[PDB]
Formats: C-alpha cells, sequence, structure tokens
DNA sequence: ATGCATGCATGCATGCA
DNA sequence: CATGCATGCATGCATGCAT
C-alpha cells in the first residue's frame, strides 16, 4: 500500500529529472486541441538504467509491481500540466526469439522478434454498458472487466447485463452512450532466416488492443515487447481434471515494431535530419550529380556505365496520372539485360535487391505464373474463398528482380502481361472476382538462345521473345564478352584489387564475420544514397514545360521513320518512355521542371539503348 | 532418514579413479548455473549395494529423498566455498530390454530402452510454488510441489465451498516435454506395424534430442489412466547414440592440447604430401584429383565490401571420365572426412530432396523448410552423382546456390531468401559410354556446355587400356581383399607419413575457424599476368576457325584461380598468401580445365 | 512417414530395402517403376543407405541387402541382334550394379 | 530425310465440401 | 472416407523447321 505510493513518487522525479518527455506530453496534447494522436508515450530504459537501477531491474524482472505506479505518475502529470507506457533501448537476456522462451521467463517483460504468421479479425470489447430507465427517466451504468485487462490479478466478478432497475422499472440499452474497445490476437513464429533447416519452428500467441490493434499483416517480420504472462488453471482447481496439461501462455503486448528485410513486404525507412537535408540540397547543386551518384552503384563491377544510370533512373522512378474520368497512366521503368555468361548480371540483380527500399527476388521456372499474379483462391478459416497476395503484389510501389528470365514458360509469361502495363491484376475464377493492384516495377535478365551472342544472326535470331512482351520493358540491353588485350589488363587489376580489401578493425588473415541485417522501419556512401532517393522520391513532383515537348517530339518521330535495325520494335509506347525517363533526371536534380537537358539525356540514353 | 545420511555420505565422499568426482562435480555446477548432478548406477553397486538395491526397487519413494540430499550437501558446499531443489539425472551401462518385452513384471521399476526419436512437443509450464488467496475474507497463503488446491477455506463466517484463487504474479513454475519412441525400424516383424511408447521429461532434461536421433533411454515404467490402462515411461536420463552433424551443433572449443598439436603439425615442411596421401590411400594413381580435393576442402577466403557485394571463397569441381575410375568412390571418401557433408544424386536421395522445399506444417497449416540438401549442408560440402541427369528447376536453382550462395523463394504468402554457402563436388559419366577423342568435350555431355563455365576445376579421367597399369591394378586390388593392405599397412604410415579421419576432421575444421589468407602484390601481378595470356591464345584459334570453343575461358576462372591460391596457404596457417603458392595454383589449374581445352578441335588448336 | 490405422500415431516406415537389411529382396516387375522407386533402388545399391527429410525427421537408415529382381525385355521378345543394354529400359547406372 | 525443340493437349495431383 | 467438381502442375506427343 505504501510502496505504490513510493514507487509513484520515484517515477515522478524520473520524468523530472528527463524534461524530453515532458516535452512529448505537450505534444499530442496541443494538437488534439484541433485524427486524435493516442496517448501513448516512449521511454528508453538505458536512461532509466542510468538514473535508478533497482527501479530499473524491477520493470525488467517485476514488471507487475512496477508499471502502473509508472502510468499514474504519467497521468498526473498530464493532467497537472489514463496515459499508457512503451519501452525501447537494451533488454539484455530477456530479448529473446520463440525458440528459446521458457518457463523460467513467465511474468517478466520480454522482447521477441519472428515472423507473424496468423493475424486474426479486429473486434470490440464491451467496457461500460449505459441504460435508460423512461419510468424514473434516470440513467444507470454498469462496468466490465476480464483477465486480460489488467497485469495484476483482480477476484472475478459475476458478469451479468442488467435488464430490471431496482425499483423493478425495464431498462432499454443505449447503444451510442456505452463504450468499446478493439481487440485483436496474432500469432509469431521462429523466422526462416534462423530457424534450423529440417526441424518444426515454434510459435507464441500475442494480444493486442486499443491502439495497437492493427500495425501489421501476415507474413511481415515483427518485434513485440510484452509481458510473458500465465492464465487458468491447468486442471489444479479440478478434483480430477488429468496429469499431461499445463498452465496456458502468452504475451500481453505493448509495443509493436515491423522490421525491414529481404524479399519482404515491410519498406525500409530512415529519419531524415537537418543534417541529412542540408547536405542532399548541397550536393544537388553539383554539375555532375548524374555521375557521382551513377558511378556509386556497386562500385565493384567494372563498367556497364549506362545500365548503371538505367538502374538509377528505375530507382527514381517517373511521375504517374489520374484523371478525372477515372483513366490511369503508367509511370514506372522496367529493365531487361540480355547477356554473355559471367557479365555481372545476377550480381547487379543482387545489388538491387539489397539496395532498394522494398524489392523482390524470384528464378525462372521457381515460381509459376499463378505465384507470381496472386491467384490464389483458397479457402479461411471463417469459410470466405480469398486470394492470398503474390509476389507483384506484395511488391506494390516496390521492384522485382527476376533471375533466368528466358527459361519462364510462356503460360507463365503471359500473365505479366496485365501487370507491366494494366498495372493491376484482375482474378476471376469460380466464386470470387476481385481485382488488386500491382503497382511494380520490373527488372529482369536472360541470355541467348545459342550460348553467346551470334553478332551475324538477327537480333531476333538470338533474342526470341514476342514483340508484345518486348514493347513493355522500356529499356533492353545486350551485353558481349569480347575478349580483348587492352580491356583484360584492367577487368584483372581492378578484380585483383576487390580481393585484397580488409575491414577497419581486423587483423591481416583474421576471417570476417556475416549477420543478418534486419533493420528498424518507420563516391558516396550507400546509406547516403538511401537518403538522397527517399527524400527526392518523397518530396519532388515535376512537371512537363514546351522545351522537353518539342525534344520528346522531334525525337520520336525521328525514330518512327528509320532505315537502321533495332534490338526491339518502337510503338506508342516508347513516347511515353520517353516522358518518363525525362521525368525522372528531373526528379534527380530536384527540380520541378522538365527542362531541355533531361529530355536530351534522355533521348542519348534510348538511343544508346536501341543502337 | 538412514536412506539421506547414506546418501549424502556418498555424494560426499565417494572417491573413484583416485579422486573425489561428484565433490568437484557440484562444485562446477554450482558455479555453471546447472542445479543437477549426474551419477553412474554401477557406481552404487559398490560403496553400498543396500541403497542400490533400494533404489532400483520403489524408485518412486527413493529419488525425492536423493534430491533434497543433494541440496543439502549444496547448502554445505556454498557455505564453506534460495536456490531451488537439485535434480539428479541418473546414466547406466546395464542389460537392456527390448521394447517388445516390456510387460506386467516391469511395471514402476527403473528400465533401459534405445530406439530412435520421431517427435517432441512443445514446452508446458507445470507449477512449483503456488501462492493463493480466499475470494471472501482475502487470506492468502501457499503451496509447494496431483495436488490440488484447499477444499474449503483454511482461515478458521462461511467463505464457501473452493474459495481460493490462484495469483499467478508471484507463482513458480517449470517445464516439460513429451517425446514419442519407435523401434528401429530395421528389425521390425516382417510385416507387421512397429510398436512405439510416450515419455515425458521435465526440467533439465528438456531441448536435448531432435528426432530422427537414435538413444538410449533410463527411466521409469508408468502408468496412467474395463480396468485397461495406458502405459509409458518417465524419463531419469538421455543418452545420444546416432546423431547427425550440422551448423548448429557444431563445435568451436578446442583444447590446449589440440591446439599445441595443430600449431606443431603446421610447422611440417611435408605437410602439403602428407594430407595428399591421406586421401582415400586404397585407390591407385590420380594424384591431381586428389590435390584437387584438398584444396577443395579448405576453401578460399569471402569478402565483403562496402557497398554489400558478397564475393565466394568456395571451390566446385567437377568430374568426368569412363565407367570404373573410382570417381563414385571419391565422393564418398569425401563424405566421411569432413565436419558437415552430404551426399546425393541428380534426382534427390530417397525421400529427401535435392534443394529447398517449402512444404505446410503437419498441424500448424503452416510454412516451413522441409529440408534440402543445399540447406542442411550449409558450411559443408555436397557431393553430387550423376549431375547429368536432374529437373530444370533443380538447374535453375543450383546455378544460384553455386555463385551468390543463396537460394530464393517466392511462394504464395512466403517469400525469403535462405543461406546456402556450400562447396560442389560433382560426378558425371559421357554421353555413349566412352569419351571420344574425335568429339569435342561439349558434345559428351547431356546438357549445356554454358554449365561447364560454373565449375572451378574440370577433370577428364579416361582409362586407356594397357597390358601394365592392368597388372598393376589388379595387383592393387588384390592386396586389399588379402588383407595385407588393411589396417596394417596404413597404421606403419600413420608415424609422420599418414593422419586418421578425425585427427585430419579437425584440423580442417581449425584451419577454417583461424585463417583466411590474403594474396601479396607480387601474386596479384603473377596472377594478372597469366590471366591476359590464356585469353589470346583462345581469341587466336576462335578468330582463325568458324566454330567457339566448348570450353570458354571466363572472369569467372581469374577469381577460381584466386581461390586456389588462396587456399593453399590455409592448411599451413599463414596469413599472407604468396607467389610460391600462385606457382602450384597455376600447376593444379593447367593439368585440370586447360588440358579440358586442349581437347577442343577449335580451343586446342595449335 | 505415415499414420497408423488405428493408434492415430506417427509412423517412420522405411521401404523394403530398409526392411529387409541383412536378408533379401525380391523384386518382380522391375522393368515398369515409377521415378521414386528408381531413386530409391538406385541409392540403395549404391551406398547400401536411406536417407530421409521429411515431418521434421532427418535420418539415415541401413539397407545392407543384397537384390534379386525379374524383369522382361522391351517388346516382350528378346532380339539377340542388339547388345542386352537396348533390350531392357534400366539404364547403365543401375545395370552396372 | 532425320532429329530436335517447342507448343499443345491429355493426365494426374490437390483440394474440397 | 467415397463421390464428383474446379484449380494447377506435369508429361508426353505431334508438328515444324533446320541442317
Ligand atoms: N565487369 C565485371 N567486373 C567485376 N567482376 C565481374 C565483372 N563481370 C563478371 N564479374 C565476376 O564474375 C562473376 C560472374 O557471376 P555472375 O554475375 O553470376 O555472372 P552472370 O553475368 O552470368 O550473371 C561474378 O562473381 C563477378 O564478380
Ligand atoms: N584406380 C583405382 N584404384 C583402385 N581401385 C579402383 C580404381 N578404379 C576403380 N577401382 C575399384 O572400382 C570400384 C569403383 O567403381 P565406381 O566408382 O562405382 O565406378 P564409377 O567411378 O564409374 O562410378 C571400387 O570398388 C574400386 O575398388
Ligand atoms: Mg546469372
Ligand atoms: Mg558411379
Ligand atoms: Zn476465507
Amino acid at each position: 500500500d505504501a510502496v505504490f505510493g513510493d514507487r509513484v513518487r520515484r517515477f515522478q522525479e524520473f520524468l523530472d529529472t528527463f524534461t524530453s518527455y515532458r516535452d512529448s506530453v505537450r505534444s499530442i496534447q496541443v494538437y488534439n486541441s484541433n485524427n486524435i494522436l493516442p496517448h501513448r508515450i516512449i521511454i528508453s530504459l538505458d536512461d532509466l538504467r542510468e538514473f535508478d537501477r533497482s527501479f530499473w531491474s524491477g520493470i525488467l524482472v517485476e514488471p507487475a509491481y512496477f508499471i502502473p505506479p509508472a502510468e499514474k505518475a504519467l497521468t498526473d502529470l498530464a493532467d497537472s500540466m489514463p496515459w499508457k507506457l512503451s519501452f525501447k533501448g537494451s533488454f539484455g537476456a530477456h530479448a529473446l526469439s520463440p525458440r528459446t522462451l521458457t518457463a523460467q521467463h513467465l511474468n517478466k517483460l520480454v522482447s521477441v522478434e519472428g515472423i507473424v504468421t496468423k493475424t486474426s479479425l479486429v473486434r470490440p470489447k464491451l467496457i461500460r454498458s449505459v441504460h435508460y430507465a423512461a419510468k424514473t427517466g434516470r440513467f444507470h451504468y454498469r462496468d466490465y472487466t476480464d483477465a486480460t485487462t489488467t497485469l495484476t490479478t483482480r477476484i472475478p466478478t459475476p458478469a451479468i447485463y442488467p435488464t430490471e432497475d431496482t425499483e423493478g422499472n425495464k431498462l432499454t440499452t443505449e447503444y451510442g452512450y456505452s463504450t468499446f474497445i478493439d481487440h485483436q490476437r496474432i500469432t509469431v513464429q521462429e523466422m526462416p532466416e534462423m530457424a534450423p533447416a529440417g526441424q518444426l519452428p515454434r510459435s507464441i500467441d500475442v494480444i493486442l488492443d486499443d491502439d495497437l490493434v492493427d500495425k501489421t499483416k501476415p507474413g511481415d517480420r515483427v518485434n513485440v515487447v510484452g509481458v510473458f504472462k500465465s492464465l487458468g488453471a491447468g486442471g489444479m482447481n479440478q478434483s480430477n481434471s488429468n496429469t499431461l496439461i499445463g498452465f496456458k501462455t502468452l504475451i500481453l503486448g505493448n509495443t509493436v515494431y515491423p522490421l525491414h528485410a529481404r524479399s519482404t513486404g515491410v519498406a525500409a525507412r530512415q529519419m531524415l535530419t537537418d543534417f541529412d537535408i542540408r547536405n542532399i540540397n548541397k550536393l544537388s547543386k553539383k554539375k555532375d550529380i548524374f555521375d557521382i551518384l551513377s558511378q556509386s552503384l556497386a562500385p565493384s563491377i567494372y563498367g556497364h556505365d549506362h545500365i548503371k544510370k538505367a538502374i538509377l533512373l528505375m530507382l527514381m522512378g517517373g511521375v504517374e496520372k489520374n484523371l478525372e474520368n477515372g483513366s490511369h497512366l503508367r509511370g514506372d521503368i522496367n529493365i531487361l539485360m540480355v547477356g554473355d555468361p559471367s557479365t555481372a548480371k545476377s550480381q547487379l540483380l543482387r545489388f538491387v535487391l539489397n539496395t532498394a527500399s522494398l524489392a523482390i527476388a524470384t528464378t525462372g521456372r521457381g515460381s509459376s505464373g499463378v505465384g507470381l499474379t496472386a491467384a490464389v483462391t483458397t479457402d479461411r478459416e471463417t469459410g470466405e474463398r480469398r486470394l492470398e497476395a503474390g509476389a507483384m503484389v506484395l511488391a506494390d510501389r516496390g521492384v522485382v528482380c527476376i533471375d533466368e528470365f528466358d527459361k519462364m514458360t510462356d503460360v507463365d509469361r503471359v500473365a505479366i502481361h496485365e501487370v507491366m502495363e494494366q498495372q493491376t491484376v484482375t482474378i476471376a475464377k469460380a466464386g470470387i472476382h476481385t481485382t488488386l493492384n500491382a503497382r511494380c516495377s520490373v527488372i529482369a535478365a536472360a541470355n541467348p538462345v545459342f550460348g553467346q551472342y551470334d553478332v551475324n544472326r538477327d537480333p531476333h535470331q538470338n533474342i526470341a521473345l514476342p514483340d508484345s512482351l518486348l514493347s513493355r520493358f522500356d529499356l533492353l540491353f545486350v551485353v558481349t564478352d569480347d575478349i580483348n588485350e587492352i580491356r583484360d589488363r584492367s577487368i584483372s587489376e581492378h578484380v585483383l584489387r576487390t580481393h585484397r580489401y580488409l575491414p577497419p578493425g581486423y587483423l591481416e588473415g583474421e576471417p570476417v564475420r556475416e549477420r543478418l541485417n534486419l533493420s528498424l522501419a518507420v563516391l558516396v556512401t550507400i546509406p547516403f544514397l538511401r537518403k538522397y532517393v527517399q527524400y527526392a522520391k518523397e518530396r519532388v513532383i515535376p512537371q512537363l514545360t514546351q522545351e522537353a515537348i518539342n525534344v520528346i517530339v522531334k525525337n520520336y518521330t525521328d525514330l518512327r521513320n528509320d532505315d537502321n535495325t533495332k534490338k526491339s520494335p518502337i510503338t506508342a509506347r516508347t513516347l511515353e518512355t520517353l516522358i518518363r525517363l525525362a521525368t525522372a533526371h528531373a526528379k534527380v536534380r530536384l527540380s520541378k521542371t522538365v527542362n531541355k537537358v533531361d529530355a536530351k539525356v534522355a533521348a542519348n540514353l534510348l538511343r544508346f539503348a536501341l543502337l | 532418514t538412514e536412506i539421506i545420511k547414506s546418501f549424502k555420505n556418498f555424494i560426499l565422499e565417494f572417491r573413484l579413479d583416485s579422486q573425489f568426482i561428484y565433490r568437484d562435480q557440484l562444485r562446477n555446477n554450482i558455479l555453471v548455473k546447472n542445479y543437477s548432478l549426474t551419477v553412474n548406477m554401477e557406481h552404487l553397486i559398490g560403496y553400498n549395494e543396500d541403497i542400490y538395491k533400494k533404489l532400483s526397487d520403489e524408485p518412486s519413494d527413493i529419488i525425492p529423498l536423493f534430491e533434497t540430499a543433494i541440496t543439502q550437501v549444496a547448502k554445505r558446499i556454498s557455505i564453506l566455498s534460495s536456490l531451488p531443489t537439485f535434480q539428479l539425472i541418473l546414466n547406466s551401462n546395464a542389460n537392456q530390454i527390448p521394447l517388445r518385452d516390456l510387460d506386467s513384471e516391469h511395471v514402476s521399476k527403473i528400465v533401459r530402452l534405445s530406439g530412435i526419436i520421431i517427435s517432441t512437443s512443445v514446452l508446458s509450464s507445470r507449477a512449483t510454488y503456488l501462492s493463493i488467496m480466499c475470494r471472501n475474507c482475502r487470506h492468502t497463503t501457499s503451496i509447494t510441489i496431483t495436488v490440488s488446491l484447499p477444499r474449503s477455506c483454511l482461515s478458521t463466517k462461511n467463505c464457501g465451498p473452493d474459495p481460493y484463487i490462484i495469483i499467478h504474479e508471484s507463482s513458480k513454475f517449470i517445464d516439460q516435454q513429451f517425446l514419442k519412441l519407435q523401434e528401429i525400424p530395421e528389425l521390425v516383424p516382417v510385416g507387421e506395424m512397429p510398436r512405439n511408447l510416450t515419455m515425458t521429461c521435465d526440467r533439465y532434461l528438456t531441448n536435448k534430442v531432435i528426432p530422427g536421433t537414435r538413444v538410449t533411454i533410463v527411466g521409469i515404467y508408468s502408468i496412467y489412466n474395463v480396468a485397461i490402462r495406458t502405459p509409458y515411461i518417465k524419463i531419469l536420463g538421455i543418452q545420444s547414440d546416432v546423431e547427425t552433424s550440422s551448423i548448429w551443433n557444431s563445435v568451436t572449443m578446442f583444447t590446449e592440447e589440440e591446439e599445441e598439436e595443430f600449431l606443431q603439425l603446421s610447422r611440417n615442411p611435408k605437410l602439403y604430401e602428407i594430407l595428399t596421401n591421406s586421401i582415400a590411400p586404397s585407390i591407385f594413381g590420380n594424384e591431381d584429383i586428389k590435390k584437387a580435393i584438398v584444396c577443395l576442402l579448405m576453401g578460399g577466403s569471402k569478402k565483403i565490401l562496402p557497398d554489400g557485394m558478397r564475393l565466394r571463397g568456395d571451390i566446385n569441381v567437377l568430374l568426368l571420365g569412363d565407367p570404373g575410375t573410382a570417381k563414385s568412390q571419391l565422393l564418398k571418401f569425401v563424405e566421411k572426412v569432413s565436419p558437415i557433408a552430404v551426399y546425393t544424386s541428380g534426382k534427390g536421395s530417397s525421400a529427401a530432396g535435392l534443394t529447398a522445399s517449402v512444404q505446410r506444417d503437419p498441424m500448424t497449416r503452416e510454412f516451413y523448410l522441409e529440408g534440402g540438401a543445399m540447406v542442411l549442408a550449409d558450411g559443408g560440402v555436397v557431393c553430387i552423382d550423376e549431375f547429368d541427369k536432374m529437373r530444370d528447376e533443380d538447374r535453375v536453382a543450383i546455378h544460384e546456390a553455386m555463385e551468390q550462395q543463396t537460394i530464393s523463394i517466392a511462394k504464395a504468402g512466403i517469400t525469403t531468401v535462405l543461406n546456402s554457402r556450400t562447396s560442389v563436388l560433382a560426378a558425371a559419366n559421357p554421353i555413349y559410354g566412352r569419351y571420344d577423342d574425335l568429339k569435342s568435350p561439349g558434345d559428351n555431355i547431356d546438357f549445356q556446355t554454358t554449365i561447364l563455365s560454373r565449375f572451378d576445376m574440370i577433370f577428364i579421367v579416361k582409362d586407356d587400356h594397357n597390358e601394365e597399369r592392368d597388372i598393376s591394378i589388379a595387383n592393387h586390388v588384390i592386396n586389399i581383399h588379402t588383407g595385407n593392405a588393411n589396417a596394417m599397412q596404413n597404421q606403419q604410415e600413420e608415424n609422420g607419413s599418414e593422419i586418421s579421419i578425425e585427427k585430419m576432421k579437425r584440423y580442417i575444421t581449425y584451419c577454417r575457424l583461424k585463417c583466411a589468407p590474403r594474396l601479396s602484390p607480387q601474386a596479384a601481378e603473377k596472377l594478372s599476368s597469366n590471366f591476359v595470356t590464356i585469353r589470346k591464345q583462345l581469341l587466336i584459334n576462335e578468330l582463325e576457325s568458324t566454330e567457339r570453343s566448348s570450353i570458354p575461358i571466363t572472369i569467372r576462372q581469374l577469381e577460381a584461380i584466386i581461390r586456389i591460391t588462396e587456399s593453399l596457404a590455409k592448411l599451413e596457417l599463414s596469413p599472407i598468401a604468396q607467389e610460391r603458392h600462385v606457382d602450384e595454383a597455376i600447376r593444379l589449374f593447367q593439368a585440370s580445365t586447360m588440358d579440358a581445352a586442349s581437347q577442343d578441335p577449335i580451343g586446342g588448336l595449335n | 512417414v505415415r499414420k497408423d490405422p488405428i493408434t492415430k500415431e506417427w509412423t517412420l516406415e522405411g521401404g523394403a530395402l530398409v526392411l529387409a537389411d541383412k536378408g533379401v529382396c525380391l523384386i518382380d516387375e522391375f522393368d515398369k517403376m515409377n521415378d521414386q522407386d528408381r531413386t530409391s533402388i538406385h541409392e540403395a545399391m549404391e551406398q547400401q543407405s536411406i536417407s530421409i527429410s521429411k515431418a521434421g525427421i532427418v535420418t539415415t537408415l541401413q539397407a545392407r541387402c543384397s537384390i534379386i529382381a525379374a524383369a522382361n525385355p522391351n517388346g516382350g521378345r528378346y532380339n539377340s541382334t542388339l547388345p542386352l543394354a537396348q533390350n531392357v529400359s534400366l539404364t547403365e547406372p543401375i545395370l552396372s550394379r
């Protein structure tokens, strides 16, 4: 009875010392004085460790006797100037996974990372029930509670819905004046990247409510911070129930974070500071910007300067349109490479898979054409025939990297025609008729039909793809391994230079260590490239101008009536391609007008790709 | 009472092997936070037989006494040098009883069984200290551990029946697990379904075996519920008999004596020859194949660049040749002398795949890796026999696994990039039954010649018919059967001229774990000058002729040699690779690949 | 890895090659097998062992048994004009053991 | 004229209620 | 666990083109 108040005081003086969280109280409060933000604050456990070790160890080891006091202190501060708490920072040995969670950790605050495997349907929960009595003309109210509402244990109460007033007057429900709170239950499993091969994985349930009720979707990588609890009685109460059962366990979540990985739905994100923005703006002034940002892509590969420029343009992307009637004009860029063996194709696909904010990788004969377009007519537990998302659906607003693209059969290639140009997946099969969004872009690699590019034969004899498919690819590049003497000396020296490199903080001969990269979502280094791309894509939308209009219309007309031979046919789509590329370049310069240089660069790039 | 006294005396003073072992074992365990003690039951046929016969009979009543005795002696150990009850693991090496002979005479007695595990459930929570409260008057109390909660209020104003509630915030629990044992599926009856058994373990004996392990159990044959009950086994100890290696159970701890032994071996001025002579000494010749199989087991040196690109550090080897040249026996040997290794064929193994498979869980209906040879062997070696016959999806997957060291899965619902860092040793046979001299090497295979550029070294072993080497081989194979070439002729050679299979297996693990060589500036020049030379003599002969060479020379072979050279320095624990190693790298590369292009009409011109 | 008809229990059951260890396997109609049977027999006759990776069970089993097989030639009549390797469907890797 | 490759049509495996 | 319908994957056969 007295420890509670002492703990309340100790958290009040903890808030008093560190004034950051005080600031973040006026913040979600002055703004609710005209989306109401939710009253949840986040505290760093490192600060709480450096302030008071005993209180820190209590939260980590004995949450049920330390958290409610902190919540009461926080509510008191807010009212003086309820509010709930979330925790971030180091967790020591408490940071576990579904495989390593044992009975030793029950009734402790833990953080668990894994893959979200099964979500539920959000439902409301009754928390206060109001009633009206017309005979007396008065309002009454009842309250309810359950085990999973508070951390401490409270004697069960006899939940009963009132129907008659003490005087006998009949009551009627006032559904609009009652209180309801949302509730979801999810399942977390051990990630495939960490689970041992050939062994069945382990799972754990998590319960979320209120403002944490819908923040992740199945198949995502998640990190949940909450209390590991026990409920019920494993036959103990019963005189004779069984001797082979135990108590039921679950996690009362209070924080959920989505983690970004490779070939996963969640998209990476960084927090941009004033320093980052200033540096980006300063860097964008230099005239060689398109070359600085372009030679820094895969700097361990020699040459391919134009494929690298195309990669950067695809990363930046153009601007799409939506007319009033309801028309849609594509705004993405797609790339195809056809090449000889050992021309650094799969090593550029993997670079894109590793540097793009969201990308999914797929091979050729590997994934069928229903696994890409989401034809997952399946059934759920409720019984509703549902479509399960696919590679191109999950990659909405992302990229798809296709390796061995020539091995994909026609029955599988024809499913991608709609996605590459209409940017939708309309599935109509027994009992189901729906349309999903697939606004993705594609980068694909392939090799000739003869093993190597035969220069004597016509391009159609080598590439061997339909013109329908070839039109949808914006840029098609041909790469050849021609044996030289001057070039071989340079490419050997470069390769041998790469193979002699020591990471900082290592001793020559010491093996290097590898780790998995699970970041927390929300020449120049790679991080700066990501920051630059994010800023440019999120805060720039250029507009066409007459000069670009003239350059594009001249180039298109000249290309259509030509006596040359092209690796791909020329249609109306090419015009749009010229408009896209131009816009992308204007996006790289952080300009709001597609100037003439943009159009000229687009023309040069397309002409190199074709001729 | 006397039981607890005798047990305490036993633990405190046994002194077998002129040393007290349980005392020091407790001293170590109480520090490493392992509240348990392991004791052999035959030791108790010594010090006192009365307690041994009192334990083997009516064990359910005696075990608790021993455990509390251990707790009270650990008290003394801690004080002289709050914790929970100490668990007793009970190993044994006595006669076993077949799983099919358990009957009434064995009920409630300690028994020894042997079998194979086939399933292991998830862990369960059992209570060891309950805190309870009366819902009417708020009387609080506790329980210590079938026990049940007080039927009536103990405060003695009528609280009623079952007035207590469990206060979980202050209670204590422990783990539990279930296991299924099945009789070895090789002495079953001749067409009757095999028997099986259930078993329950707790506390410190959970998460110690995985399905498919052959094991021995010591436990209690107990019974649980017209007058028919269900038998089962209460585990007291488990001992693994047959297991399988993998990445997760690998041992990274080296004893000081082992370190000194390996450091002494590293300085042998003839190590590179002893290692070669230890590779399959029962086959005749094939010196260069063995020298390559040695560089294969060490690997190169993987690098990571500040741009996120990953450089490979493994060797892939291909063997083409006629039937009966002992190229299948070599793969079987490579399988036995590597820490992690899988041996398979092109079309997979019986009821086991070749690459990653993603099937749904038997119970949960969720996605899980079933298991594939290219992911089971991560960090090891995969030996693929009959490389020429296999499915197309397998080809496309192995191509990625062989350079990017990973397999990517994009199925409905699940998308993941796995890890497959292995080395491929492949054996194939030419079409038509013999390797024709008139036809180019590319026309003697049954798959795209674009695949031959993947491997780092290709050997073409041909069986030439000669009346001398025939008698030589006949005498050699007669000797191994006669027994004079058995373990009489290779034991003489272990005296500094040969290594054993387990010594060398550990010497490979130590080298992989400790050393990662790096070329020197002189070796870079000597490697960059040979490459610009091998590729002029291919352009010349291709320009002269009309067709292209079946065996191509690509940038993947410059790195293949940088890997052969970095691998020849890693067996000596050397931190820098010198031109002395580049010379041997070039020599090995000329005997395998350029000797394969030497037989092509176009590439082998001049 | 199948289910027991009566006990509702999983059972790891090796084929006739793992059940015939230290014995003999008598195979009839040896020329009319599917892919699975050919792969299993190939592994047994090569390494005298059988691997398995199914439903959480990753193990190997001994198959040290001799094999006696019966078959019929292509087309139902032996053609003495051709080598034996062309009168039977079995490939060379299995016919060399 | 023969052989190989590609596309199509027939079969099976799954999944279901 | 048998019956019968709809999806999706795999295989074998036929036809056309090239050498
Ligand atoms: N231009 C290049 N610069 C540097 N390394 C290269 C270059 N071209 C090829 N390589 C190397 O050769 C190897 C070829 O592998 P990969 O990229 O898969 O070939 P492919 O072009 O068939 O995809 C890579 O490991 C890469 O490091
Ligand atoms: N060079 C050799 N030295 C010793 N024994 C050999 C040699 N070549 C073949 N043998 C014998 O032949 C068998 C190997 O045949 P196998 O490897 O199955 O043929 P293949 O290599 O065509 O698959 C072994 O039993 C081995 O004793
Ligand atoms: Mg490739
Ligand atoms: Mg063989
Ligand atoms: Zn009471």
